[PDB]
Order: structure tokens, then C-alpha cells, then sequence
């Protein structure tokens, strides 16, 4: 049976203390507490015994060493913690009982107290760290922990005797926050283990987010794998938030198990890859390195502790185990340690000690051993200084009390394996870190250095692959101090940062603070990103519109030609040809052209609803009268063309006099009648639309139905068509220009114009709709003269000349 | 005031001061109040004879000093009278000087003491600690508790929040473990209960003795300005009152009027904060405390006048705040009093006393733990029994903070039953609203009917309201989150979460325009029938025959079809009537126009063009060149019809009428406009070519007069086609089909009563033109 428990104590002169997990308490006693007895920890652990052997190596080194603690040897009180305060507190109470006794007094003062150990090599588990440190603080016994990292343990008002190595979670969290700051990663969602480790780290990182500037997005926790299994569901929700927050960087301060569950689910759910700012609890553990498919989950990168490994340790461990096999040395040390506390140590059984060298020869190069080793040297040096010892001996006047160390352990400088470590006021040494990546090449994530951390980061982004494409660094930024114009929706778990949205067209912002693009009335005009509503300008059928000006010029031309023709008609009254072209009925027609000018001229300018009512009907009126004159002429010509003889004579007699003017005035009456009718049915009115175009308010003569106007025009148009049928059939006069053909060009062109501009009018835009309408009448009336009266003038100013 | 001898003592750990010597710390009235509560409990237990005849109980209190003096108390406990505590593996044989300790109030100090006590398995009833860790028993076997956990407090808080409909909250939690733990608990409680935190941010600690350090000053300025910027006006705060004093001072200086501050136990009820009496201007303050039947005779006990075991001026502060304590009616005193009574009942059952005489058996601590884990007894009409996780069913209670000094500084609003996990009996609660209403606190106003809600920000509470467009209706019935389309005839408009209906419109027989055109077509068909009857009646004449002879009837015969088709235009535009109107009506129209066109073609040719190509036209007439030509025209139209069918959809389209959705034009074809243009452009071309040829041959024959009829027909059809074009270009939404029927009749009459009718007109008016000799002379000339 391997000789271990016998070696788990030594006499020395100023005995140290150890609180290590040389075992693992079975998961029954912890739940079954009905009798006051600590659970046994038969189950063996490897790293715990490695740490105990490291403490032993350090103590043997200092004892063997001459210049450090000359003449004074240090012992042990190796006691198990079993990673459980219930079973780890009895050894702690033992450490502070009395010199060579088993009773711990409760005197108000601790100055007169003389405990058994001089210091404690604090536990690993940080729950144990807190419980045992609370116990030790009052008695002021220097407790140096080798694995504790929770930041509260540095609170030197309730833990004044904690002197842990392995810097706290604070330092790695500051490194992570600094990395985010220098990589421009304001918008970060930080997760955490449900256990106290994760929550503590998350609180520290919230403080660091406030300080450095990065704005937290989602501050949740990832439940540990538990029998409830609702944990898994909860994870999804937490994971879902990471998807929803749109974050390419996530801080995972989870323990190894929590991160394992998180990443297993992330693979199983096909979660979008993102940067995973890791922690020392999972950044290298194989339980998260083995998961299939993990390589496709963004870049895992995190800060890992840097510190010389305790070399020449494997040889010592192998030699010590082998010598523990040797009966002679075991019996010798048993005889040396007789009747003393060599048995009360943990795992004191035979079998509890009977193991195989392979039972522990796995994590032989474990980074924690150094910490344990360092711890001993610390107290060694501390003791070496509190006795005021020097090279080659020292007076050692009186047994130094632990509070003497407490006084003379802060700001201590000790060299461990050539590393000059030094505690600070908070009691935690400051060791540097290195940014380990998780670069994948063959599904075996290799971790490599990017930059170091001496309290200030020294990264170099070039090395990180950054997954994605073209090794582009994932940008996860938050709109902070953004353009004032946009509306600002506050987001983030804290009020930090906000989303800025460009306002829409037609909606303005009352004040910068408000969080809505207010919508104002159509009277104003608001473009994109305008916190104000801008008044428009009126748009109408102004007299000054270029098209309106052209139409006015055309109306002036029409008036001129009408006046010329009617002057020729007032003069050439006796000439039979002028009369045969229509007589004073054609005088009515020419003045009707002038009057249709006087009628159509109401469109341009500022339109009034009354103008819309009274304009178009009186517009059709004079043109209707003149075209009725045209119809008289055409029907008379048609009747002449026909050959009934008696009917032709009767119609000529009837139509020469009374019927001509009677029909003219009847056409006038019909025009005004249908005008009143449509005005009752669909009277157009002036209306304003502000949404038709953004920057202007379109005030124009809206029409209830252009069909009504079409029919009002179609009255005279149908008269035109009737005369067109009457006149078109006429064959050219033998050896003379035909009279019917003048009327034929006239009405045929009139249709070609109005039948044509009704669709052109419909197609064109609303405000120019009256504009081209102007032209219609102009062109329309022009047509008549360009195809009815032009030959009449031609003759009149050439009739005397020809003969 | 700190000790009493006895047989079985009861250790106590009351926190007397806050913020070895510990009377230098700020005195806490509540500490001495709770001390006196436990003193009253033990005194009443000893006075009684039923509870424990004889077997005198004993007590002893050692100040814990909040967090400072925790270890020394317990170590003095569980130690022999000489103050030596041996270390043993098995403690079942240890006689601890105190059977069970009470007092640890702060959760952290409670854990600190409970670790050692679990070592010795000493019963420990914590009278006010709240953290949910103590619920766990693997960590703390002996940590019984007589105040509900923090989870119950948070559930009461969230149920109050729901009852007043505040889904938009803010959380402020101090930096200490208490604040972070309570904040996480509230976050997990509300993430599931429809309530979304506006933002949870940490509140830095500010001790009353602290000099309000700068960094903290601007940090708190940030806190308060973020608070008032936001829209959530229910601010739940988890922090010790010590920091709340400074926080409330600074925020009050900051003009943050509208706010409903929810308080946690830690400071839900406390004389220090109540005495400020200047918070009426910050709104309403709510908190949660624990309610129980008042101790019948404890105030009279109150008014009566180891390291740091004693206190200096606790009684002076208690006398100063006695008015508040009596009016406020301290209730944690019931917690500790019931804890002492539960320990007494456990000691009573364990001793197995027969209600008259007790056997003073030497009692071990763990034995009392086992016996106390199941006590089940009445106490002032409140049942005391511990659940398997170490907690009692003690009614919580919502406390409204009433400033008025009249009476009852703390007001009971809502009562929360833990066994039922429900908060009810919410009495009337006055607020800071000017109308005594329920203050609003919501992220976004609920969208009115007809608009979808699309989320804004990470939180699922609030959204932008958007009136989902016409044809889409807010599907609040199934999914209120996203609006859904409303297909088929159902049609919605802006807003209007309920759709409307679309009515398909086709050509009927009732519309006045429809009736008028139908009468017009009936008159035309009667005229056609009369023309046919006269033509058949006078086939002997060369006017009837030269129009086509028997073949002329065919035109008329085919003409009949169009009139028969005229109503076929009316009726549903289903596949059947559609195919009819698309296949045969064009057949008639085309043959009718083209036969007359060919008639004119050959008349003018025999007049003018035939002389140009005599041999060619003769060989053409050999097989009836004219009949050949319009036969080819019939063939070409058949080609057009089949091609249009191949490249065009027979089935109708219910195209929405732009005037209004309720009317939807059932057009017989998806693009019957351009399809009709493609079908009728050939008709227009043939008609215009025939008119041009007639105009070339305008020398109309005396008895044939072909021009005087054909030219009329062709010109008037050309004008009609242009009129149809103009009407389309205007595109009068409704009535397109009826006007199209008008036009179909229009060109039908064009041909019929523009060519054939005059033949009968001249036949009946005068028969001389029908004279064969005159006809032959006219042909020659």
C-alpha cells in the first residue's frame, strides 16, 4: 500500500496548513445530513494529490534551502476539503484551535491566541474559499489560495487575510473588455453560468461595460446541466436572444459544463457563428474541444493565464510515489511520526492511499501546481521576513503569531522559480495573460497566441482568422452619438446606445428627444430626415405658365384672323360669293369665333370654383353657334346635291330666311340647355391636392367627370358629323373649286383634332389638362378657319385681282 | 437585556447596529425591536404552563453587527461554558450551550453562521433573511426560516405589476449580492410574464457617512437622467435603505416627478426612509413586507426601559421612534416570535411532555432540529409549519408608503397567499395621478383595430402600429402580430381589421343604357327582317339580285346571327357566351363588311380598274375573283379568330374596378381591349379601303347608287371605330361592356342600314331603277 497519509504531515517548527481536494465526497452524505458527522471522501482525485505533493515539494525545498528560513523547518497539516464546506470546515477549525490541543477557544480577543498552524494554503473551490476565508479573517491567519478567482475574495474588509495567487476574474474580465474596446465591439451580449462564478463575472463585466464604453446587449445566464432538463429549454431562450440582438461578439463567462451545454445546443440548433470571448474555465477544457461541428461557430478567443510551469516536478512526484512504495522509508517515517496527527489527515485509509502511479500520472504538468508551490514560498518568505531573519540564521525571539504575517504579508516580493511575484494591497498577485485563439485545421482546435496582457492589452488582429470570409473582423457596433436628424429608439440591456432611424417622407419630428416621426398635415411638405414640416408653394394654371403663354399667343393669332375675316365680311356684302358662303350667318359665325376666344379665355390664372362652373359651357357656346352656321351651309349644299327637285326647292325656300336664324338660335338654346344639364349633373370645381407632388400644392379645376364635358362638346360635334355626312359625298364641282369641299376639310380636321385631343387630354397631367384644353378650342376654332374660311379670304382679296 | 439563565437556552444573533466594539456603528432601532420580540416570545413561553410545564427556557443575544461580528457569536455558542470548543468527527455527543440559535438577518451573515451550525447541525431559524440560496438544504441542513423566500416576494411584486397593467418597468439594483440576486430573480420572473424591463442598471452604493464621492455623483446623475428619459415609470429597486437615502435625495433634486417606485423588503418598510417625509413629490412608493396578527402584548414590553454583546443607546433610539413603530405595527417581530415559539414547541414534543410534567432529558441540538422540522401549531390564528425546504406559510403584504403622520405610516394594499401563490384583496390605492387614477406605464399604446403591430427594439412588449393595406386585414383572431391578406372577392381597405366584399359586374338587361341599346338593336333587327322580307319579296328585280342574289340573303342570314348575338353580349361573361362572342360575332361582322367591300371593289373595277389589267381580271373572274377575294377574307378572319384564341385567354377576368373594389368588371378576356383592337383593326382597314375605292368610283350608278349607301356605311363605321377608341382611351371604368355593345350594334347598323336598306327604299319608292333596260344602260355607262 502506497505510503501517502504518513507523508501528509510533518513536524517542522512553524507548521503550514493545507486545504486540498485529495478526495471527492460521494454524492450521498451531502444530501443525507441527519446525524452530525462529516461525510467520508473515500473517492480518490488526482489533481488534489498532485497539489498536495507540490506543497510538499515546496516545503522540502525551503527546508533544504539554506538562505531561506535558516534553522527553521516548516511542516504540514494536509487536510482534505472534499470540495465541500461541511467537511472542509472541521480542518479549518482545527487550524486555529491551540498549540498542540483540540479545543478552539472563543475569546473576544485574538491577539493572545496561539493557533497550531502559522498560515493556511487556502482551498481551490471558491465557495470553499469564501467560507474558509470568512472563518479565518477574524482570527487574522494568512490564507493563500491557489485556485480562487472570484472578485469578492479581494474585498479587503470581509476577507482581510486572503492572499490568493491565480489573479481574480476581475483581471481576465478587464482584459476581455479592453479587447472589445480596441476591436470596436460596443454591441456585445454577455452570457454567464448560472452558478456564482458566472453571475459574479457578469456583474464585473457590467461595471466594465459602463466604464470602458462597450454597451451590453443581453445580460443572461446559461443554466448548468441539471436533472430538470428545462435548463435546455431556457438555454434556447438565452441563445435566441443572441440571435435576436444581432451581435457578432458574445462573452461566455460560463464554467466548463455550462459552456459545454451551450455549445452542444448551438451546434444541434445550427446557430449563426459569432465571436465567442471565452474564459479560463472553458477556453481550453477538452469537454468543449471535442464537440462535433464546433469549428463552424465563429472564432473562439480568450485570455489564458501565463506563468512558468513548475518544472522538475514530474521527477519529484515519481520519486515520491516510488519511495512511498518502499517499505523501509514508510516504516521509518511512521516511527518518526507516532501518536501525532499523521492519521487525522484526509484519505488516511490504507486503500485511500493505495493507488497506482498511473492513477495520478496524467496531469503531471498542471498549471495549478505552480500556484500551490508559489503559495508555500509566499508564506515561507512572509515568515522569513516576520522573524527578521537573514542569511545563516536568525534570533527567532518569540513564536511569530499569524497576525504578524498578516501585517508583513501585504506588498511582499517573493521569487518562485525565478519569477518575482508580488502581492498588492488587495492581496492578489498580478500575472499576465495571453490571447489564445481556437484556430481549426483538422477538427482539433489548436490554440495560439495573438497578444499579451500586462494590465494593458497588446493584441494584433492580423493573426485571428475571424472566420466569415476574407478573414474579415466581425463588426458588432452600436449606434452611439449618432446623427441628430434620425429618431432614437433606446436599446441595450442598460440604457446605453440606441438605434437611429431616418424619418419617412411626410412625417416630421417635434423635438429631438421624442421617439416618433410625427406626421403633420398635408399643408406642409416633409422630406426624409427632416425634423420639421416645410410649407409648399401653390401650383395652378397660371397665366404665366410657358404652355399657358403659348396658348394665349395662339388665341391672339386666332383673334387676329377672326377679325380679318369678319372685316372682309362686313365689307364684301354685295358680292354674291360672300353671301353664298353663308351671308350674315357667317358674320354670326366669325363673331362666334371671337366670342369663343372670349369664352375659352377664362382658364388661365387663379381658378375659382365659379369659374369652373361658368367657363366650359359658355366655352362651347359660341363655337356651337358658328358650327351650327356651318351646318346650315353644309345641309343646304347637300340638299342642292340631291335631286328630288321639289324637296330641294322647298328646303331652299324654308332655309334661306327664317329657318336659318331659327336653327342658329335653337342650336344656341340646346348648347345652353345641355350646359345647365351637366352643371346640374357633373359641375367641375376647383380643388387642391397636396400629395400629388411633394414640394407643391396643386390647386386646379378638378372635373367631376370629363364624360360630361365630352358630351357637352359632342353636341356641336354631332352637328358637325351630320353636316359632314351631308357634305362629304359631294363630288368636285366641274371646272371650279367645290363649295362642299371647304366644309369637308373644315369638319374632317375638326374631328381629327377633337377626337384626337380627348385621349391626349386624358393622358396628360392634371394641371396641364385645362392647358391643352385651351389649345383644343384654339386648334379647334383654328381648324375651321384653316379649313373653312381661308379659301373665302383667298378669293376675297384675290377675286378683284383675278379679273 | 442580553442574557437569561436556564436549562435549555436559546441563542440569539440580532443585528443591533449597522453601517471587538460594535456600539460605534450607527444604531438600528429594528435590531433592538427584534431583540425585544424574542425576549417577549421566550418570556411568554416560560410564563405559560400548557406549552412547557416547568422546563424553563433561556435566552442569550450577542450582537452580530450586520456583517462584522458573525463568526464570534456562533463560536461563543456551541461552546462549553468555559469557552473551549473541541473538534470531533461525530458531534452527536456534543452538548452545545444553546439548543438553537436565532437572529441572523442579513443573508450573507446567515450563510456564514449556518456553515458552522450545519457543521454541528444546530437548528437555526432565520427570522428575516430572504435570499433563495437558503432554500437549498444540501448546503444548509439546519437553516429553517420563518419568513417567505425572495421568490415569493418577487411573485407578489410581479402580480401587483400585472394587476395594474405595467408591462414596461425599470429595475435598479445595488452592487451588493442582494441587489444582483434579486435583480436576476425579477428578470427571470418577468421574462415569462408578458412584462419587459425597460433597462436594468446597477445602483452604486452610497453610505450615509459617505461624502458622496464625485465618480459616484456623476454615475448617479447618469442613472437618474436615463430614468427620466425612458418611458417606463415603474421603478423596482432592490437595494439596502442606506443607499436608497442618498439615491432618493439626488433624484428628488433632479425633478423626476412621474414615477411609481417599488421597494424590496430590504427597504419596503423602514423608519429611516419613512421619516424623510418629503417624497410626496416623487409619486407613489410601494414595497413588500410580511404581515401577521399583532403580538397581543409586545408593545408594553417595548415601552419598558462575549465581544460587543451589549448596546449603548438602542433604547433611546427605540423611544424616539416608538410612535412610528406602534403605528407602523412592526411585523418581523412576529417572525422572530414565531421562530422562538416553533423552537419551544419542538423542544416540547422532543421532551415528550405530557402537558403537565416534562422529563428534563438532555437534549442534543440535532435532535431538536429533527423535531422542529415538523412542528405544526397555531400562533395567533396563524398556522406555523415548515415546508420540506425550510420555510413557513406566512402571508406577505403589499405596503403602500403613506406619508401622513396621522396614523398607520405603512398601509396594507394587497395580501399575498404563498400556498396559493396569489396576490389579492387589493384595496383602494391612492396614486400621484391628479385624478386618483391608475398611473399608466406601457412601452407602446395598443394598436387600434385594423393595423398590424411590428416590434420595435429587442423587447417584445412594444411595436409600431401600421394600418395594413387594402386586401389585408388585421388577423387579431389568430395572429394579432402580423396582418394577413384577404383574397378572393373579400377585400379590405386601410385599417378595417374586417374585410369587405367585391361584387362582380357584367352586362345585364335592366340598366337604362342597356334597355335603350337593347331597344335600338331590336328596332335594327326588325328593320333587317323587313329588308329581308322585301328582298325575298322582290328577288325578281336586278337591285335585289345584284346585291348578291341568293348569296345576299347569306349576308342578311349571317346578319341575323349578329342580332341574335347582340343579347349574347348581355349575360354572364362565362366561357360559353365568351366563346360565342369571340368566334361567331366577328365572323358575321367580317363577312358582312367584306362582301359589300368586294361588291364595291368589282363594281369600280368593271368601271375603272378592270381595263388596266383586262386579261388578269378576266382570268380572276373565271373562278369568281370577287367571290374568291371575300372567301379569302372569311378564311383570314377564321385565322385571326383561332390565333386570338391561342394567344388570348377565353376565361373572364374579374378585374377590380378602379372606382371602388365592391365593383369588379368581369371582362370576358384579360385584355379584351387590345384583343378587340387586334380583331377589329382588320375590319377598320377593310372598311376604309372599300370606302376609298368607292370614292374613286364616286360616279355612283344611277340605278345602283353603290356609293350613296356603301360610302355612308364605311365612313360612319370608321367614325364609330374612332369613337370606340376615344371612349377606351378615356376608359370609363364602369359601363365598358355596355358601351361596347352599343358600338357592336353601331357598326352592325352601319353595314345593314347603310348598304342594304336604301336598296329596298328605292325599290318601294319607285321601281323604274329596277327596270332591266335602265340597269343595263347604267352598267354600260
Amino acid at each position: 500500500p502506497l505510503c501517502l497519509s504518513q507523508q501528509l504531515r510533518m513536524k517542522g517548527d512553524y507548521v503550514l496548513g493545507g486545504l486540498f481536494p485529495l478526495g471527492e465526497a460521494e454524492e450521498a452524505g451531502l444530501r443525507s445530513r441527519t446525524r452530525p458527522s462529516s461525510p467520508v471522501c473515500t473517492r480518490f482525485s488526482s489533481n488534489g494529490l498532485l497539489w498536495a505533493l507540490a506543497m510538499k515539494m515546496a516545503v522540502e525545498e525551503i527546508n533544504n534551502k539554506s538562505d531561506l528560513l535558516p534553522g527553521l523547518r516548516l511542516g504540514y497539516d494536509l487536510f482534505d476539503t472534499c470540495s465541500e464546506p461541511v467537511v472542509a470546515m472541521k480542518p479549518s477549525l482545527m487550524f486555529l484551535a491551540k498549540a498542540g490541543s483540540r479545543d478552539i477557544a472563543a475569546y473576544c480577543n485574538y491577539t493572545q491566541y496561539q493557533p497550531r498552524v502559522l498560515a493556511v494554503i487556502g482551498p481551490h473551490s471558491s465557495e470553499l474559499a469564501m467560507v474558509t476565508g470568512k472563518f479565518f479573517s477574524f482570527f487574522l491567519m494568512p490564507q493563500v489560495s491557489y485556485g480562487a478567482s472570484m472578485e469578492l475574495l479581494s474585498a479587503r474588509e470581509t476577507f482581510p487575510s486572503f492572499f490568493r495567487t491565480v489573479p481574480s476574474d476581475r483581471v481576465q474580465l478587464t482584459a476581455a473588455a479592453e479587447l472589445l474596446q480596441e476591436f470596436g465591439w460596443n454591441w456585445v451580449a454577455a452570457l454567464g453560468s448560472d452558478d456564482e462564478y458566472g453571475r459574479q463575472g457578469l456583474s464585473i463585466f457590467s461595471a466594465l461595460a459602463a466604464a470602458r464604453g462597450i454597451c451590453i446587449a443581453h445580460e443572461g445566464l446559461v443554466p448548468l446541466p441539471r436533472a430538470d432538463d428545462s435548463r435546455l429549454g431556457k438555454v434556447q431562450d438565452v441563445l435566441h436572444q443572441v440571435n435576436q440582438s444581432s451581435v457578432q461578439v458574445v462573452l461566455l463567462f460560463a464554467s466548463v459544463h455550462a459552456a459545454h451545454a451551450l455549445f452542444n445546443y448551438s451546434i444541434s440548433s445550427r446557430l449563426s457563428p459569432k465571436v465567442w470571448v471565452a474564459s479560463e474555465a472553458w477556453l481550453t477544457s477538452d469537454l468543449v474541444m471535442g464537440l462535433p461541428g464546433m469549428a463552424q461557430m465563429g472564432t473562439v478567443l480568450g485570455f489564458l493565464q501565463r506563468g512558468a510551469q513548475l518544472h522538475e516536478f514530474p521527477q519529484y512526484v515519481k520519486t515520491h510515489l516510488a519511495l512511498a512504495t518502499d517499505p523501509a522509508f514508510c516504516s521509518a517515517l511512521g516511527e518518526r511520526e507516532q501518536g501525532l496527527e499523521e492519521d487525522v489527515v484526509g484519505q488516511r485509509c490504507p486503500q485511500c492511499d493505495c493507488i497506482t502511479l498511473q492513477n495520478v500520472s496524467a496531469g503531471l504538468n498542471h498549471h495549478q501546481t505552480f500556484s500551490v508551490y508559489a503559495a508555500v514560498y509566499s508564506v515561507a518568505q512572509a515568515l522569513h521576513n516576520t522573524l527578521q531573519c537573514n542569511a545563516s540564521g536568525c534570533p527567532a525571539q518569540d513564536p511569530v503569531k499569524p497576525w504578524q504575517l498578516l501585517e508583513n504579508m501585504y506588498n511582499l516580493t517573493f521569487h518562485v522559480g525565478g519569477l518575482p511575484l508580488r502581492f498588492d494591497s488587495s492581496g492578489n498577485v498580478d500575472m499576465e495573460y495571453d490571447l489564445k485563439l481556437w484556430v481549426w485545421q483538422g477538427s482539433v482546435p489548436r490554440l495560439h497566441d495573438v497578444g499579451r496582457f500586462n494590465g494593458s492589452l497588446r493584441t494584433e488582429r492580423l493573426k485571428i482568422r475571424w472566420h466569415t470570409s476574407d478573414n474579415q473582423k466581425p463588426v458588432s457596433r452600436c449606434s452611439r452619438q449618432c446623427q441628430e436628424g434620425q429618431v432614437r429608439r433606446v436599446k441595450g440591456f442598460h440604457s446605453c446606445c440606441y438605434d437611429c432611424v431616418d424619418c419617412e417622407a411626410g412625417s416630421y419630428r417635434q423635438n429631438p428627444d421624442d421617439i416618433a416621426c410625427t406626421f403633420c398635415g398635408q399643408d406642409e411638405w416633409s422630406p426624409e430626415r427632416s425634423t420639421r414640416c416645410f410649407r409648399r408653394r401653390s401650383r395652378f394654371l397660371a397665366w404665366g405658365e410657358p404652355a399657358v403663354l403659348l396658348l394665349l399667343l395662339l388665341l391672339s393669332l386666332a383673334l387676329g384672323l377672326v377679325l380679318a375675316a369678319l372685316g372682309l365680311f362686313v365689307h364684301h356684302r354685295d358680292s354674291p360669293l360672300v353671301q353664298a358662303s353663308g351671308g350674315p350667318l357667317a358674320c354670326f359665325g366669325l363673331v362666334c369665333l371671337g366670342l369663343v376666344c372670349l369664352s375659352v379665355l377664362l382658364f388661365p390664372g387663379q381658378p375659382s370654383p365659379a369659374r369652373c362652373l361658368a367657363q366650359q359651357p359658355l366655352s362651347h357656346l359660341p363655337l356651337t353657334g358658328c358650327l351650327s352656321t356651318l351646318f346650315l351651309q353644309a345641309a343646304e349644299i347637300f340638299v342642292e346635291s340631291e335631286l328630288p327637285l321639289s324637296w330641294a326647292d322647298r328646303l331652299s325656300g324654308c332655309l334661306r330666311g327664317p329657318w336659318a336664324w331659327l336653327v342658329v338660335l335653337l342650336a344656341m338654346l340646346v348648347e345652353v340647355a345641355l350646359c345647365t344639364w351637366y352643371l346640374v349633373a357633373f359641375p367641375p370645381e376647383v380643388v387642391t391636392d397636396w400629395h400629388m407632388l411633394p414640394t407643391e400644392a396643386l390647386v386646379h379645376c378638378r372635373t367631376r367627370s370629363w364624360v360630361s364635358f365630352g358630351l357637352a362638346h359632342a353636341t356641336n360635334a354631332t352637328l358637325a358629323f351630320l353636316c359632314f355626312l351631308g357634305t362629304f359625298l359631294v363630288r368636285s364641282q366641274p371646272g371650279c373649286y367645290n363649295r362642299a369641299r371647304g366644309l369637308t376639310f373644315a369638319m374632317l380636321a375638326y374631328f381629327i383634332t377633337w377626337v384626337s385631343f380627348v385621349p391626349l387630354l386624358a393622358n396628360v397631367q392634371v394641371v396641364l389638362r385645362p392647358a391643352v384644353q385651351m389649345g383644343a378650342l384654339l386648334l379647334c376654332v383654328l381648324g375651321i378657319l384653316a379649313a373653312f374660311h381661308l379659301p373665302r379670304c383667298y378669293l376675297l382679296m384675290r377675286q378683284p385681282g383675278l379679273n | 437585556d442580553f442574557y437569561l439563565p436556564g436549562d435549555y437556552l436559546l441563542g440569539g444573533l440580532f443585528s443591533l447596529h449597522a453601517n471587538p466594539m460594535c456600539k460605534e456603528y450607527e444604531v438600528k432601532v429594528i435590531g433592538y425591536n427584534l431583540m425585544q420580540a424574542m425576549r417577549f416570545a421566550v418570556e411568554e413561553i416560560n410564563n405559560d404552563s400548557s406549552l412547557l410545564p416547568g422546563v424553563l427556557l433561556g435566552y442569550e443575544i450577542v450582537d452580530v453587527c450586520y456583517i462584522s461580528n458573525n463568526v464570534q457569536p456562533v463560536l461563543y455558542f456551541l461552546a462549553h461554558e468555559d469557552n473551549l470548543l473541541p473538534i470531533q468527527e461525530d458531534y452527536s455527543n456534543y452538548i452545545s450551550r444553546v439548543v438553537a440559535v436565532i437572529g441572523p438577518d442579513n443573508s450573507e451573515s446567515v450563510m456564514t453562521v449556518a456553515n458552522f451550525l450545519s457543521l454541528f447541525l444546530l437548528p437555526q431559524i432565520t427570522y428575516s433573511a430572504i435570499s433563495d440560496e437558503l432554500r437549498d438544504k444540501v448546503r444548509f441542513p439546519a437553516l429553517l426560516r420563518t419568513t417567505p423566500s425572495a421568490d415569493h416576494h418577487i411573485e407578489a411584486m410581479v402580480q401587483l405589476m400585472l394587476h395594474f397593467r405595467w408591462n414596461w418597468i425599470i429595475v435598479l439594483v445595488s452592487s451588493d449580492t442582494y441587489g444582483r440576486d434579486n435583480g436576476q430573480l425579477l428578470g427571470e420572473r418577468v421574462a415569462r410574464r408578458d412584462i419587459c424591463i425597460a433597462f436594468q442598471e446597477t445602483l452604486p452604493t452610497l453610505q450615509p457617512n459617505q461624502n458622496m464621492t464625485s465618480e459616484e455623483r456623476q454615475r448617479l446623475v447618469t442613472i437618474v437622467d436615463k430614468l427620466q428619459q425612458s418611458t417606463a415609470r415603474v421603478v423596482v429597486v432592490f437595494s439596502p435603505d442606506l443607499t436608497l437615502y442618498h439615491f432618493f435625495n439626488e433624484v428628488l433634486r433632479q425633478n423626476f416627478t412621474g414615477a411609481v417606485w417599488i421597494a424590496s423588503e430590504s427597504w419596503a418598510i423602514d423608519p429611516v426612509l419613512h421619516n424623510l417625509t418629503e417624497l410626496r413629490h416623487l409619486g407613489t412608493f410601494l414595497g413588500i413586507t410580511i404581515q401577521s396578527v399583532p403580538i397581543p402584548g409586545f408593545s408594553e414590553f417595548r415601552e419598558w426601559g462575549t465581544c460587543n454583546q451589549e448596546c449603548d443607546n438602542c433604547l433611546n433610539a427605540t423611544l424616539s421612534f416608538n410612535t412610528i413603530l406602534r403605528l407602523s405595527g412592526e411585523r418581523v417581530v412576529y417572525s422572530v416570535y414565531s421562530a422562538v415559539y416553533a423552537v419551544a414547541h419542538a423542544l416540547h414534543s422532543l421532551l415528550g411532555c405530557d402537558k403537565s410534567t416534562c422529563t428534563k432529558r438532555v437534549v442534543y441540538p440535532w435532535q431538536l432540529l429533527e423535531e422542529i422540522w415538523k412542528v405544526n401549531f397555531t400562533l395567533l390564528d396563524h398556522q406555523i409549519f415548515f415546508d420540506p425546504q425550510g420555510d413557513v406559510a406566512l402571508h406577505l403584504e403589499i405596503v403602500q408608503w403613506q406619508w401622513d403622520r396621522s396614523q398607520n405610516p405603512f398601509q396594507s394594499v394587497a395580501s399575498y397567499y404563498p400556498l396559493q401563490r396569489q396576490l389579492k384583496n387589493i384595496q383602494d390605492i391612492s396614486w400621484h395621478t391628479i385624478n386618483n387614477t391608475i398611473p399608466m406605464s406601457m412601452c407602446s399604446k395598443r394598436c387600434q383595430s385594423g393595423q398590424k403591430k411590428k416590434p420595435v427594439g429587442i423587447h417584445v412588449c412594444c411595436f409600431e402600429c401600421i394600418d395594413c393595406l387594402p386586401g389585408t386585414f388585421l388577423n387579431h383572431t389568430e395572429d394579432e402580430y402580423e396582418c394577413q391578406a384577404c383574397p378572393n372577392n373579400e377585400w379590405s381597405y386601410q385599417s378595417e381589421t374586417s374585410c369587405f366584399k367585391r361584387q362582380l359586374v357584367f352586362l345585364e338587361w335592366h340598366e337604362a343604357p342597356t334597355i335603350a341599346v337593347a331597344l335600338l338593336a331590336a328596332l335594327g333587327f326588325l328593320s333587317t327582317l323587313a329588308i329581308l322580307v322585301i328582298f325575298w319579296r322582290h328577288f325578281q328585280t336586278p337591285i335585289v339580285r345584284s346585291a348578291g342574289g341568293p348569296m345576299c340573303f347569306l349576308m342578311l342570314t349571317l346578319l341575323l346571327v349578329a342580332y341574335m348575338v347582340v343579347p349574347v353580349y348581355v349575360g354572364p361573361p362565362k366561357v360559353s357566351t365568351c366563346l360565342c362572342r369571340q368566334a361567331l360575332f366577328p365572323l358575321c361582322f367580317t363577312i358582312c363588311i367584306s362582301c359589300i367591300a368586294v361588291r364595291s371593289f368589282q363594281i369600280v373595277c368593271a368601271f375603272k380598274m378592270a381595263s388596266r389589267f383586262p386579261r388578269a381580271y378576266s382570268y380572276w373572274v373565271r373562278y369568281q375573283g370577287p367571290y374568291v377575294s371575300m372567301a379569302f377574307i372569311t378564311v383570314l378572319k377564321m385565322v385571326i379568330v383561332v390565333i386570338g384564341m391561342l394567344a388570348t385567354g377565353l376565361s373572364p377576368t374579374t378585374r377590380t374596378d378602379p372606382d371602388d373594389p365592391k365593383i369588379t368588371i368581369v371582362s370576358c378576356n384579360p385584355n379584351y381591349r387590345n384583343s378587340l383592337l387586334f380583331n377589329t383593326s382588320l375590319d377598320l382597314l377593310l372598311s376604309v379601303v372599300g370606302f376609298s375605292f368607292a370614292y374613286m368610283g364616286k360616279e355612283l350608278p344611277t340605278n345602283y347608287n353603290e356609293a350613296k349607301f356603301i360610302t355612308l356605311s364605311m365612313t360612319f363605321y370608321f367614325t364609330s371605330s374612332v369613337s370606340l377608341c376615344t371612349f377606351m382611351s378615356a376608359y370609363s371604368g364602369v359601363l365598358v361592356t355596355i358601351v361596347d355593345l352599343l358600338v357592336t350594334v353601331l357598326n352592325l347598323l352601319a353595314i345593314s342600314l347603310g348598304y342594304f336598306g336604301p336598296k329596298c327604299y328605292m325599290i318601294l319608292f319607285y321601281p323604274e331603277r329596277n327596270t332591266p333596260a335602265y340597269f343595263n344602260s347604267m352598267i354600260q355607262g
